[PDB]
C-alpha cells in the first residue's frame, strides 16, 4: 500500500506477534 | 462539516497532524528550536529565523537547535505558538484557530500547569472552538482493534506503560519512566570521544541521533557476544570519515534494560511492565500476560522484541503467551486512532467547548479528561 | 422580450406540446389546451410570458369536473394552485423571450404542480432530479451549497409533513462480485472466508467504496433512531401505533442487518484494517437503546381499548370505554413514562372524549325538544363526568406512588 | 453535440438540457397514460443554476403560497425557503 | 409488477416528448 510507501516504513521481514516454546 | 476535526499527535520528538478520518498524517516533521549564529552583509538569504523543513534540514549550520519538551514537558511555549502558527501557515493548514475542532495526544501524569497552560494558548492566543487531550493508549487500542491490554511505549526520553482493560479507572495500576534514546545517542557521542570523537553542535548531535536511528541493534548475549569479534563496519560523513560499529550500537542501547550504568537507580521495562502485572489482579494477569501490547517508536531496533520475550522468559513464570503488538507504524496508529476517534458520534461531548474555557475551563478541562 | 411574437394559437399550441399528454388525454393540440391558452385573455397571458419577463410560469392547471366522467381540461392562467383540486402543470416561463424566434421549448420548461400533495409531489421531485442537476452545477466547483442545502431541506421537510409512514426499509447493497464469490463459496463451500478473495485485499478504492456504503447504512440507522414526535398529534393512540410499528421495524431492520453475508464482508473490511467503519457502525448503534426503550414501554404499549370510544354509541358505553382504558393504563410499574408526555396524552385523549361527546349529544335537541329527555342523556353524561372524574383521581394516586 | 438519452441520469453542466416528465405515480406503466400522472421537468440550454432557479421559482412560489394560504402542510416554510433558494441560485 | 411502459412505449412517448420539451413542438425529432 502506499501508505507504507509514503512514510518511513513498517516491520521488515518479521511479525508483531510471536509465540513461547512448546508446552510452556 | 468542513469544520473537520484536527488530530495532533504530539510526541517528545516528532509530531503528526491531519484531519479526521485521514488514514495518513500529511504533515509529520519534529520538535525543536532553531535560531541563526552569524552575519550575512548580502541580501538574499531566508529570514524568520525559525524554520521548520528543508531549509531547516539544510541551514543546519546556522541555527541553534534545542528542545523544550524535557521529557516531553515544554517550557517554550510562547516558542511552540510560533511552531502552531507554522502548523497553519500557507503550506500547513491555512485555517484558522477558530474554525475546526482539535484533538490532541499527551503522556499522562503531568502537572496541572501544562494543560493550564496549553489551554491558555488554544483558548486566547489560538481560540480554538473544541479542544480535547487523552491517552494515546485508548487510540492505540483503537488502532490496533484490540480493547483491554498492557499498551507500553517509548518516545525519545520517554516511556511508559499503562496496564488497564477497556479504559477502566486503575490509576495505581499504572506505571511510567522517562528515559530513552536522546542521552543514548550522547552517551554514543561519548563513545565517541572515548575513541576520539568530540561533537557537542546541535545539528551535529542530529547527525549523531541519525546515526544511532540509522545504525543500532541489540546483541541478545552481552558477556557472550562480547567475547566473540565484531565487525566495526565503517559509515561515512557527509564528507565521508570513519564510522565504525564498535561496541557502541548494541552496547548502548541495553543501557535502557541496565540503566544503573548511566548512574541511576531504576528498573527496566522488563521489570517496570512486571510490577504493573503485579499492580494487576490474579483473576485478570492471564489475559494480562496475554495482553502485550507494545508500542514506541525507539523501539524499532534490531534484536529488541525476541530477545525481550527472553526477558519475558526469565521474568514471567511458565504458561504466558506472547501476543505482542508491533507494527513499526505504532506512532501513526496513535495519529490514525485519534483520527478514527474524532470521526465520532459521541465524540462531540467527548470534547471541552470554548464556551466551557469562557466560563471555567480549567477545573472542567481536568473533568472531562478523566 | 417580444413583439411580433407567436400567434394565441402558437401560444395554445406550445401549452399543449406540454399540457395534451399530461393534463389532457394525450395528443396534438387539442380543445382544452386551445381554451386554455388561446382565448383573449389567454392571448393577453400568452403575452405575458413571451413578451414580457414578469409571469415566470403559465399555469395550465389539469382542472376535472366528475358526477356524469371528470371533465379534465387544462385551464392556462396565472393560477397555479397545489394539487389539492387539480393537477397544475404550468409552462414555466425560464427564459422571457418564448416566442416563435427562438423555440417554444428551449427557451421555456415545463414546472408542474402534480395531483398529489405539494410537499409529497414536491419532495419526490425534489430529491429524485432537482436536487440533481444543482448539484452537478455546484460539484463543478457556498451559495451554491446553502441552495442545494435549502433543496434536500425542502424535500425533508415536505416529505415529514406530507408522508405520515416515514419509515421505509433500509437497502443494504452486497457488492456483486462479493455476492458471486458467496455463490462459488455456496454450492458445496458453503462459507465464503478470506482466501478465496486473494487479491481483493489489494482493492482500497473498491473496499473503500464498500466502506462508505456501510456507511450509508450507518446513515439509515441515524435515521431510524433519530426521532420521535410530541405526544399530542391527534391521538396518542397513532403514537402508540408507530411506537409498536417502530419497534417490529427495528426489529426486522435488525434482522435484515443481521445476514451473515453483510457481517462477512465486515469481516473482510476488519482484516483489511478498515477499522473506521466497522467501530463507527457499531458506535451508531442505538439498536438497543430504541429496542429496548420501546421493550420497556411494550406491555403498555400493547391491546389497548381504541375502538370502544369510536364504538360507544351510548353514554353507557362511553363510560365503559372510560373504566377499560383507564384499567388498561395501570401498566405503568413496567414501563417508565414521562409524567408530563402521560398528562398531555391523556389530555389529548380527553379532548378526544370531548369530541365523542359532541358526536353523541349533537343531536339531542335538548332546547328544541322535549326536556326529560334531554334530563335522562345529561345524567348519563353525569355518570360519564364522575366515572372520569373519579378513576382519574385513582390514576392520579397511582402517579403518586409512581 | 446533440446527446439525447432517455435515462434517470439528471445531470447538468453549462449548457446541458433536458427533458422529463417525473410522474406523480412513478410507476411509467403502458396499460395507461404514463404521461398523464406527471410532474415534468425539462431542464433549459441555460444555466444549471439560472435553470434550478427558474424551476423552483417557477413551481413552487404559486403552488406552495397556494398550499399555504389554503390547506401538504409545511407550505409556508417551503414557501419561504425555496423563494430564498431560488433568489439565491438567481 | 409488470405494470411498465414498454421499451417501444416508453421509447415512443419519450420521443414525441422530447421534441415538445426540446424544441417548438412536432413529432419525434
Ligand atoms: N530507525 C529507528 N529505529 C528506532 N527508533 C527510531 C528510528 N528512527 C527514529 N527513531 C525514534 O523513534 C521515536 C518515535 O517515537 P515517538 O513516541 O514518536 O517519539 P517522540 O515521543 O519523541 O515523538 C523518535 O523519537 C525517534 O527518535
Amino acid at each position: 500500500d502506499p501508505k507504507y510507501a509514503d512514510l518511513p516504513g513498517i516491520a521488515r521481514n518479521e511479525p508483531d506477534v510471536y509465540e513461547t516454546s512448546d508446552l510452556p | 462539516i468542513a469544520n473537520q476535526p484536527v488530530v495532533i499527535d504530539n510526541g517528545s520528538g516528532v509530531i503528526k497532524a491531519g484531519f479526521a478520518g485521514d488514514q495518513i498524517p500529511k504533515y509529520c516533521f519534529p520538535n525543536y528550536v532553531g535560531r541563526p549564529k552569524h552575519v550575512r552583509v548580502m541580501a538574499g538569504a531566508l529570514e524568520g529565523d525559525i524554520f521548520i523543513g528543508p531549509k531547516a534540514e539544510e541551514h543546519r549550520g546556522l541555527l541553534s537547535i534545542r528542545y523544550p519538551m524535557e521529557h516531553g514537558i515544554v517550557k517554550d511555549w510562547n516558542d511552540m505558538e510560533r511552531i502552531w502558527q507554522y502548523v497553519y501557515s500557507k503550506d500547513q493548514l491555512q485555517t484558522f484557530s477558530e474554525e475546526h475542532p482539535v484533538l490532541l495526544t499527551e503522556a499522562p501524569l503531568n502537572p496541572r500547569k501544562n494543560r493550564e497552560r496549553a489551554a491558555e494558548v488554544f483558548f486566547e492566543t489560538f481560540n480554538v472552538p473544541a479542544l480535547f487531550i487523552s491517552m494515546q493508549a485508548v487510540l492505540s487500542l483503537y488502532a490496533t482493534g484490540r480493547t483491554t491490554g498492557v499498551v507500553l511505549d517509548s518516545g525519545d526520553g520517554v516511556t511508559h506503560a499503562v496496564p488497564i482493560y477497556e479504559g477502566f479507572a486503575m490509576p495505581h495500576s499504572i506505571m511510567r519512566i522517562d528515559i530513552a534514546g536522546r542521552d543514548v545517542s550522547r552517551f554514543l557521542r561519548l563513545y565517541l570521544r572515548k575513541e576520539g570523537y568530540d561533537f557537542h553542535s546541535s545539528s551535529e548531535f542530529e547527525i549523531v541521533k541519525a546515526i544511532k536511528e540509522r545504525a543500532c541493534y541489540l546483541s541478545i548475549n552481552p558477556q557472550k557476544d562480547e567475547t566473540l569479534e565484531t565487525e566495526k563496519a565503517q559509515y561515512y560523513l557527509p564528507d565521508g570519515s570513519t564510522i565504525e560499529i564498535g561496541p557502541s550500537r548494541f552496547r548502548a542501547p541495553e543501557l535502557l534494560f541496565r540503566p544503573d550504568l548511566i548512574g541511576e537507580e531504576s528498573e527496566g521495562i522488563h521489570e517496570v511492565l512486571v510490577f504493573a502485572i503485579q499492580k494487576s489482579d490474579m483473576d485478570l494477569r492471564r489475559t494480562l500476560f496475554s495482553n502485550i501490547v507494545l508500542s514506541g517508536g525507539s523501539t524499532l531496533f534490531k534484536g529488541f522484541g525476541d530477545r525481550l520475550l527472553s526477558e519475558v522468559k526469565k521474568l514471567a513464570p511458565k504458561d504466558v503467551k506472547i501476543r505482542i503488538s508491533a507494527p513499526q507504524e505504532r506512532l501513526y496508529s496513535t495519529w490514525i486512532g485519534g483520527s478514527i476517534l474524532a470521526s465520532l458520534d459521541t465524540f462531540k461531548k467527548m470534547w471541552v467547548s470554548k464556551k466551557e474555557y469562557e466560563e471555567d475551563g480549567a477545573r472542567s478541562i481536568h473533568r472531562k479528561t478523566f | 422580450a417580444v413583439q411580433n411574437v407567436a400567434d394565441v394559437s402558437v401560444l395554445q399550441k406550445h401549452l399543449r406540446k406540454l399540457v395534451p399528454l399530461l393534463l389532457e388525454d394525450g395528443g396534438e393540440a387539442p380543445a382544452a389546451l386551445e381554451a386554455a391558452l388561446e382565448e383573449k385573455s389567454a392571448l393577453e397571458q400568452m403575452r405575458k410570458f413571451l413578451s414580457d419577463p414578469q409571469v415566470h410560469t403559465v399555469l395550465v392547471e389539469r382542472s376535472t369536473l366528475k358526477e356524469d366522467k371528470e371533465f379534465i381540461s387544462y385551464n392556462i392562467n396565472i393560477d397555479i394552485h397545489y394539487g389539492v383540486k387539480s393537477n397544475s402543470l404550468a409552462f414555466i416561463k425560464r427564459t422571457p423571450v418564448i416566442d416563435a424566434d427562438k423555440p417554444v421549448s428551449s427557451q421555456l420548461r415545463v414546472l408542474t404542480l402534480s395531483e398529489d400533495s405539494p410537499y409529497e409531489t414536491l419532495h419526490s421531485f425534489i430529491s429524485n432530479a432537482v436536487a440533481p442537476f444543482f448539484k452537478s452545477y455546484i460539484r463543478e466547483s457556498k451559495m451554491a451549497p446553502s441552495v442545494e442545502k435549502k433543496i434536500a431541506e425542502l424535500e425533508m421537510g415536505l416529505l415529514h409533513l406530507q408522508q405520515n409512514i416515514e419509515i421505509p426499509e433500509i437497502s443494504l447493497p452486497i457488492h456483486p462480485m462479493i455476492t458471486n464469490v458467496a455463490k462459488q463459496c455456496y454450492e458445496r463451500g458453503e462459507k465464503p472466508k478470506v482466501t478465496d478473495f486473494g487479491d481483493k485485499v489489494e482493492d482500497p478504492t473498491f473496499l473503500n467504496q464498500l466502506q462508505s456504503g456501510v456507511n450509508r447504512w450507518i446513515r439509515e440507522i441515524q435515521k431510524v433512531t433519530k426521532l420521535d414526535r410530541d405526544p399530542a398529534s391527534g391521538t396518542a393512540l397513532q403514537e402508540i401505533s408507530f411506537w409498536l410499528n417502530l419497534e417490529r421495524a427495528l426489529y426486522r431492520i435488525q434482522e435484515k442487518r443481521e445476514s451473515p453475508e453483510v457481517l462477512l464482508t465486515l469481516d473482510i473490511l476488519k482484516h483489511g484494517k478498515r477499522f473506521h467503519a466497522t467501530v463507527s457502525f457499531d458506535t451508531d448503534t442505538g439498536l438497543k437503546q430504541a429496542l429496548e426503550t420501546v421493550n420497556d414501554y411494550n406491555p403498555l404499549m400493547k391491546d389497548f381499548p381504541l375502538n370502544d370510544l369510536l364504538s360507544a354509541t351510548e353514554l353507557d358505553k362511553i363510560r365503559q370505554a372510560l373504566v377499560a382504558i383507564f384499567t388498561h393504563l395501570r401498566k405503568i410499574r413496567n414501563t417508565k413514562y414521562p409524567i408530563q408526555r402521560a398528562l398531555r396524552l391523556v389530555e389529548a385523549i380527553s379532548r378526544d372524549l370531548s369530541s365523542q361527546l359532541l358526536k353523541v349529544l349533537g343531536t339531542r335537541k335538548l332546547m328544541h325538544v322535549a326536556y326529560e329527555e334531554f334530563e335522562k342523556v345529561m345524567v348519563a353524561c353525569f355518570e360519564v363526568f364522575q366515572t372520569w372524574d373519579d378513576e382519574y383521581e385513582k390514576l392520579q394516586v397511582l402517579l403518586r406512588d409512581i | 453535440f446533440i446527446s439525447y438519452n432517455i435515462n434517470i441520469d439528471i445531470h447538468y453542466g453549462v449548457k446541458s438540457n433536458s427533458l422529463a416528465f417525473i410522474k406523480r405515480t412513478p410507476v411509467i406503466d403502458a396499460d395507461k397514460p404514463v404521461s398523464s400522472q406527471l410532474r415534468v421537468l425539462t431542464l433549459s440550454e441555460d444555466s444549471p443554476y439560472e435553470t434550478l432557479h427558474s424551476f423552483i421559482s417557477n413551481a413552487v412560489a404559486p403552488f406552495f403560497k397556494s398550499y399555504i394560504r389554503e390547506s401538504d402542510k409545511m407550505a409556508p416554510s417551503v414557501e419561504k425557503k425555496i423563494a430564498e433558494l431560488e433568489m439565491g441560485l438567481l
